[PDB]
């Protein structure tokens, strides 16, 4: 949506029905940035798949903060179903997750 | 301040915070880990590019299509020469009063006309149209509407 | 896998050993002047100085090389913004057909498509290019501190032999470039003058 | 000399002479962030240098097959096997003094006799 | 099978190569006519030479006992063997 | 040579040929003597042209 | 020389992918202070990132080349002194067997 | 297997709530902690915009101040040409990232400019912790490097060039401290603060 900047004519209220302000109420959600191998990324990033189905379970052992994955059998059999989620930082600073949404030019 | 910064507005929303740099390692004790190792060895083994194709037929059969040949081109690609030469203009000497009335009508519609637009509007031979033009009108030489025929000031009042 | 063009990047240490104002200036292609380093790193999106000499220096105890790069950050001190650095490097671009606001995009093109082109041609890769430039400067300053001697030009590992493969490759590349130019010329002529 | 940086914008700090207390303060030239300097030294320029002699020593320096072997005495664990090399700086006037690195405990000990 | 390996000049910088297997490899009266062999007194080799005579080119491989000559004479013979006269092809 | 360890300053490691021509050269000694002969040939080739230049 | 051959050069991209799938941390998220002992990894003169355990990576790569999974013309060099792992793949490199 | 842990199941996102929205990745660059819920003056605005000629653009507080004050005040053709080949995806990235992401708070205290990173943006996936402790898988697409801009009252370029010219002498060590004592070329936040305190006093 190409638009002229620094508009003090308040045209954005009429041409955009959605508020321009950033939504912040989901910032308190906790996210895990997970890096995948090539096969796991291929089966976890294809748009012909991932219809909301469950993919596995995450075992978080509390003895030494050891996190392991127990994947479901719905994906394959030749790949492993147990994985070790290694952590290099228990606290990650200055890093967030945000989304983009197109605005409504109508009304 | 300048009230123009070329801002593209898009709806944006924070959808969470990350606190753990997670990475997935395959388990060593899994029986299927060796399948992953063999898969990576097959990845570093396979080739993305194939070899060239060698024409194993007789060389003259291949050369028959080349250059100095019987086989004229049957493709229609970029044949602008044949498709722009099929439009032919044929016109006759329509009587003088009708064509000058037509010229006056077009001059009343718009005062400034070139040779090509007037010819495609009236469908007349170039010599007769030129005679009917310079009998009753003239073309601009040094004005902003140069090389366009306009009506004489004597006939401009009507 | 590109245009097979050879771009020379020279990182030069100005000033002699007895001189104290020893600043490092890099010779970018298509740029008349030799740009100081810190301006280039700010042009690559690394604005703060600490990450700049982090990219230069990997051992925090190596105080000597930090000392001798101190005049470089002192020289590239007035520029403290990425876009100011971009304008500063683009204004000596060898184009002379670009306006004020296109200086930034011009300098971005300069740093993307031929500044260290063997790494990448794409955008979004300024971090690795900046790290490689920091590595180049680290090697330069290691040679300047006599931790490592200068490179042997006669070392046979640093040499390659163009056999019939690569030689015919570059020759055929040139000839096919010329043939494609001729095909485009023929197409342009047969559209503009329409003789089929 | 141990350069210190601003904690706000990560720029190096610069000394100041002040007549208010006549103490050594280091300031950020960008955001005016100030602290006391922990040492009166603000500049060092060493001409003859012993730094870089033991440079390049890592935890797996004994895995290099090109490094020669010797049988000197390691005076921290008393081992009879080690590698050794000359001073890593490439000055024209550095000596043939060797830096023996024991493989058992990664202890660097030299063969210089006047220094010992 | 990992029995031989291709090494270039960069990879030569980080390896240790033995002259002969029967001499330098096993852990260590001598014939006075033989040349003096130094065993290098170190056993940490990663590679061994296939044969030391293979360092020569095509022309220098024609020279009988090139290690018993002055090296410029070997260079002269290497240049001279191209001017030798004989059968070059059977056709 | 890659047949010696690092920082070897022994005479055989830096180009001392102990064998005679009669007994033949070890391959390291052979290569070092080849380097010396190459230097001699290069010096001859440049010296002939330079001294002809000076003489004219 | 008689035994010397010259590499015809292969694609380094399988090697880069293999490194990235064996703990070679990418260069984008590398910080030298938090990884002071990291070994820089070069492929055809392109620094692709760092590795924390270079010895295991080198023996894995050497075993792969010795079993033929990697092309034998690929030359891999570990200089332990300044912690660089240089891998060369391009054509024109003169090699000899040992 | 005994359950001595909290084995949370993992579920994927549907494909219906992936079209027409893109879930990128945020990454600030500062040695201190950056938090929009606390360190930012609400409302916070994030839009893709041109960063060309900064320090002359007023933030949203002064924009709505000007809006209020003006509401009170009013009431031969070249024929053929060469077409260079270019891939569609990189063209879309270049046109998209022709303007960077710029996010600012209401008063302009924290202005962060985003830079695209493509090194490992494809291998990354997001596991957001749900409200019940479960995990939803979100395939991340792009990673953006965000840097704070004009925090310590940055300056223009012509003065920098004339200081780097050798017609003048040595550059002084504390020049912008003297300039901030003068009161020229301050931060965007302070520039908005002056106008806000000028309008609010009436
Ligand atoms: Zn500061
Ligand atoms: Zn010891």
């Amino acid at each position: 949506e190409v638009f002229d900047g620094n508009d003090i004519e308040n045209n954005e209220t009429k041409v955009y029905e959605e508020s321009l302000d950033l939504d912040l109420e989901r910032s308190n959600r906790q996210v895990w940035l997970v890096r995948l191998p090539m096969f796991l990324a291929e089966k976890w990033r294809d748009r012909n798949n991932l219809h909301g189905q469950e993919l596995g379970k995450i075992r978080i052992n509390k003895d030494g903060s050891k996190i392991t994955l127990l994947l479901n059998e719905n994906d394959n059999d030749s790949i492993p179903h147990e994985y070790d989620l290694e952590l290099t930082k228990k606290v990650v600073e200055n890093e967030y997750v945000f989304t983009e949404q197109n605005l409504k030019k109508y009304q | 301040y300048i009230p123009y910064v070329k801002t593209i507005p898009k709806k944006t929303a924070i959808v969470g915070t990350v606190c753990h740099e997670c990475q997935v390692m395959p388990s060593m004790n899994d029986p299927n880990y060796h399948k992953i190792v063999e898969q990576r060895r097959n990845i570093v083994k396979l080739n993305n590019k194939e070899r060239i194709t060698t024409l194993d037929e007789t060389v003259g059969v291949t050369m028959s299509h080349t250059g100095m040949s019987m086989r004229s081109d049957n493709s229609n690609f970029l044949k602008v020469g044949r498709e722009k030469a099929k439009s032919n203009i044929k016109s006759i000497r329509m009587p003088k009063k009708e064509i000058l009335d037509y010229l006056f009508k077009l001059f009343d519609e718009y005062d400034y006309w070139s040779l090509k637009g007037l010819k495609e509007r009236t469908r007349q031979p170039e010599a007769h149209l030129k005679e009917c033009l310079d009998k009753v009108a003239t073309l601009v030489k040094k004005g902003p509407y140069a090389f366009k025929y306009t009506l004489r000031p004597e006939y401009k009042k009507l | 896998k590109g245009s097979r063009f050879i771009s020379t990047l020279q990182v030069k240490l100005y000033g002699r050993e007895g001189s104290s104002a020893r600043t490092i200036k890099a010779t970018l292609p298509y740029i008349k002047q030799d740009i100081p380093i810190v301006i280039i790193f700010r042009a690559l999106g690394i604005i703060p100085d600490g990450e700049i000499l982090e990219h230069i220096c990997y051992d925090v105890n190596d105080w000597q090389m930090l000392e001798m790069l101190k005049p470089c950050v002192e020289d590239g001190f007035v520029i403290q913004d990425r876009e100011t650095a971009l304008d500063f490097i683009g204004r000596r671009g060898t184009a002379l057909g670009i306006k004020k606001e296109k200086r930034i995009q011009y300098a971005k093109d300069i740093l993307q498509k031929e500044f260290l082109p063997h790494i990448t041609q794409l955008e979004g890769f300024e971090s690795r290019k900046a790290f490689f430039l920091g590595y180049m400067i680290n090697r330069l300053l290691l040679c300047a501190l006599d931790r490592k001697d200068q490179d042997d030009r006669d070392h046979f590992g640093k040499k390659r032999l163009d056999l019939a493969g690569p030689l015919l490759a570059q020759l055929f590349k040139t000839l096919f470039k010329k043939l494609t130019k001729d095909i485009f010329r023929y197409m342009q002529r047969t559209v503009e003058e329409a003789h089929d | 000399t141990t350069f210190r940086f601003c904690r706000d914008c990560n720029n190096m700090l610069y000394p100041r002479e002040d007549k208010e207390n006549n103490r050594l303060l280091f300031e950020c030239r960008t955001c005016s962030y100030v602290e006391e300097a922990g040492s009166p030294l603000v500049y060092r320029h060493e001409l003859i240098t012993n730094i870089g002699e033991t440079a390049g020593v890592v935890q797996d320096i004994g895995s290099d097959p090109t490094l020669p072997r010797s049988d000197r005495e390691c005076p921290k664990c008393h081992s009879r096997e080690n590698v050794f090399f000359q001073s890593q700086q490439r000055r024209k006037d550095t000596s043939m003094v060797l830096f023996f690195v024991c493989l058992s405990c990664s202890h660097i000990f030299t063969s210089d006799q006047k220094n010992k | 099978e990992g029995l031989v390996e291709y090494i270039d000049a960069e990879e030569e910088e980080s390896i240790l190569i033995a002259m002969q297997p029967e001499d330098l490899e096993p852990a260590e009266d001598v014939d006075p006519a033989k040349r003096i062999r130094v065993s290098h007194h170190a056993t940490t080799f990663t590679h061994c030479e296939i044969h030391p005579s293979m360092i020569l080119g095509v022309a220098a491989s024609i020279i009988p006992f090139p290690d018993h000559n002055q090296s410029p004479r070997n260079t002269y013979q290497s240049a001279m063997g191209k001017q030798a006269m004989g059968v070059f092809l059977t056709n | 040579l890659p047949h010696f360890s690092k920082d070897d300053y022994s005479p055989e490691s830096k180009g001392f040929v102990e064998n005679s021509y009669l007994r033949g050269l070890t391959p390291q000694e052979f290569f070092f003597h080849a380097m010396g002969g190459r230097e001699g040939l290069i010096d001859t080739a440049v010296k002939t042209a330079e001294t002809g230049y000076i003489q004219r | 020389s008689l035994m010397s051959c010259i590499s015809v050069g292969t694609d380094p991209m399988p090697i880069i992918t293999f490194l990235s799938e064996w703990g070679m941390e990418p260069l984008e998220d590398y910080v030298p202070h938090q990884s002071p002992d990291a070994t820089r990894v070069f492929v055809n003169g392109v620094w692709h990132g760092v590795h924390r355990n270079p010895a295991r990576l080198m023996e894995t790569l050497r075993t792969l080349r010795r079993k033929g999974d990697i092309n034998p013309e690929v030359s891999m060099i570990r200089d332990i002194r300044e912690k660089e792992l240089k891998i060369f793949t391009d054509a024109g490199r003169v090699y000899r067997p040992l | 297997d005994p359950n001595e842990y909290n084995e949370f199941p993992l579920r994927a996102i549907p494909k219906e709530d992936l079209e027409n929205m893109r879930t990128h990745l945020l990454k600030f660059q500062s040695k201190k902690k950056i938090n929009p819920v606390t360190d930012f003056h609400l409302p916070v605005r994030l839009h893709r915009k041109d960063t060309r000629n900064l320090q002359f653009q007023l933030t949203r507080a002064e924009i709505v101040q000007r809006q209020k004050e003006i509401s009170e005040y009013k009431k031969l053709r070249r024929k053929t040409r060469q077409l260079k080949v270019l891939d569609e995806n990189a063209k879309k990235l270049r046109f998209e990232e022709f303007y960077p992401w710029v996010m600012e708070d209401f008063d302009g205290y924290n202005t962060w400019v985003g830079s695209y990173e493509a090194g490992n943006s494809d291998s990354y996936v997001l596991l957001s912790v749900e409200d019940d402790g479960s995990f939803t898988m979100i395939p991340a697409d792009k990673v953006y490097k965000f840097t704070a801009r004009n925090k310590y009252a940055t300056l223009t370029i012509d003065e920098a060039e004339k200081r780097m010219d050798k017609k003048s002498g040595e550059v002084p060590r504390w020049l912008m401290k003297h300039l901030d004592n003068i009161g020229t070329t301050t931060t965007r936040y302070d520039r908005t603060r002056r106008k806000l305190k000028a309008v609010a006093d009436q």
